[PDB]
Formats: C-alpha cells, structure tokens, sequence
C-alpha cells in the first residue's frame, strides 16, 4: 500500500467522515487512473453514504471559493491530489 | 550515543503536545457546534 | 482587449447567462491575477445577478462531476484558463 499522508487543508466536518473522505478518496485513487472518474466514484460514494448532494473535484493547480452546507465540507491532499468535496443543493 | 539521546529527548518532548493540541481543538469544536444554533435561535421578536 | 474567446465544452443554461459570465469573468482575470480569487469574484458576483448558491472553479487541468440544477452548468476554456461554474443549492 502506498502511505498516501493526507492533510486536510480546510474543513467544516466531523472527523470520522472526514477520514471517510480520506480513506473513500484513497480507494478511488488506487481504482481509476482518470481525475474526472476519481470525482465520479468519491462523489456517488459520498451521496450514497451520507444522502445527497455533494459535488467533488480532483486536481493539482487550483483555488475555488464555495458556499456549502455546515458540517459539510471538506479540503484534503492526497500525494499530489488536491481533491475537495462539499454539500449545497 | 549523546546525539541519539538528544534525538530521542527531543521526540519525546514533542509528543506530549498533541494532548493539549487536542486540547484547543475540541475548543474549536465546542465553539462552531454550539454557535451554529447560538446564532440561529434568537430573533428581534420573541419578547422573552 | 485580448480575444480569449468563450471556446465551449459542457453547458445546459442560457447563452446570455453563458456570455454574461465570459465578460465578468474576464473581468474578474483582468484585474486579479490569482485562481481563487477570480473565483471569489465569478461566485460572489452570479449570487449577486443569477442568486446563490452558485460554485465557480478556475484552473487549467481537473475532473469535476457535481450536480447541478436546471440550466446552470457552464464549463469551458478561455485560454488554458479552465473556468467551471454551475449552481447548487
């Protein structure tokens, strides 16, 4: 296994989904080779798990400003992967 | 040998912070959970 | 005025709210320099005209699948300038 370290560099979460979100966004990583599909599958599975709706984007050079739902948003890094995910709609 | 117990010292010196660490970081938590609904009970109105 | 044309990948949404954008949003580049802070910009300003909540991402190379309401996804390049925004909430 590839200790991806994650760190999350914004949040308003509860911890454990938020290792959710790291951990959900490892497997996909490990899964699918293609940014856009790696925010497919941690997306679907986000809204599967928690009911909907989030919206998930995977990049490397990025800003993005967001309004989203409290105890719903989230702003990590794995490897070189900023990948971000939040609640609003 | 002294330079091992100079890295071991220090290491350890560091790990007993994470527990107050912590500390602030349930501060953290306590504030926004409670100020999300501290700032959303009160209204002009409500003449209690 | 530098033509960085409205080059169109992804939109449901009106052409006027499409091109709407393509002034503001150049507007927000020209100014600023900065990827989230043009972003600061194309977000405040559609939930100042087309109402929060909008979410706007600037950048040049990312996979996002989120969802979206009715005739509000727009997605395109203008330059490398990868410009996505579309509204939830």
């Amino acid at each position: 296994m590839c200790d991806r370290k994650a760190v999350i560099k914004n949040a308003d979460m509860s911890e454990e989904m938020q290792q959710d979100s790291v951990e959900c966004a490892t497997q996909a990583l490990e899964k699918y080779n293609i940014e856009k599909d790696i925010a497919a599958h941690i997306k679907k599975e986000f809204d599967k798990k928690y009911n909907p709706t989030w919206h998930c984007i995977v990049g490397r050079n990025f800003g993005s400003y967001v309004t989203h739902e409290t105890k719903h948003f989230i702003y990590f890094y794995l490897g070189q992967v900023a990948i971000l995910l939040f609640k609003s709609g | 040998k002294v330079n091992l117990k100079y890295d071991s010292w220090h290491k350890e010196v560091l790990s007993k912070f994470g527990q107050m660490l912590g500390s602030n970081m349930t501060e953290f938590h306590s504030q926004i959970s409670k100020s999300r609904q501290e700032l959303e009970q009160h209204s002009v109105d409500t003449a209690s």
